[PDB]
């Protein structure tokens, strides 16, 4: 999924907050990884939504 | 406080000692006795009986 | 600099006493 970097503290077990509640949400028993990377070189235009 | 059980802290202590070394002045909480010497008795000597 | 060959250098593998014995130790 394409998130905001304030969000990517929270994809993680446990977390709570806009997203990982009512959201996308990890399990607490997770077994796995989380890779990230700022897309802003491809999502650099004012697309909005 | 929000995280589940599994994710929050736990203090460990690990209390780590080998028991089969010849001397040892760390502990022994037992009264002594008199040495009675010559007789048949039933002997705890630092933990050795 | 200078080399040896020395026989020396054993040390007390445990800490208990033993007498008129030959021990066969691993250390
Ligand atoms: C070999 O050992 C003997 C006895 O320790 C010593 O006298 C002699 O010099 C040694 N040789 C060499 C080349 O170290």
């Amino acid at each position: 999924f394409v998130i905001k970097g304030n969000e990517v503290s929270q994809i993680a077990p446990g977390q709570t907050g806009n997203i990982a509640d009512y959201n996308y949400k990890l399990p607490d028993d997770f077994t796995g990884c989380v890779i990230a990377w700022n897309s802003n070189k491809l999502d650099s235009k004012h697309s909005g939504n | 406080p929000t995280y589940g059980v599994g994710h929050q802290p736990y203090r460990v202590v690990v209390l780590s000692f080998e028991l089969l070394h010849a001397p040892a002045t760390v502990c022994g909480p037992k009264k002594s006795t008199n040495l009675v010497k010559n007789k048949c008795v039933n002997f705890n000597f630092n933990g050795l009986t | 600099q200078s080399y040896t060959n020395f026989t020396r250098g054993v040390y007390y593998p445990d800490k208990v006493f033993r007498s008129s014995v030959l021990h066969l130790t691993q250390d």
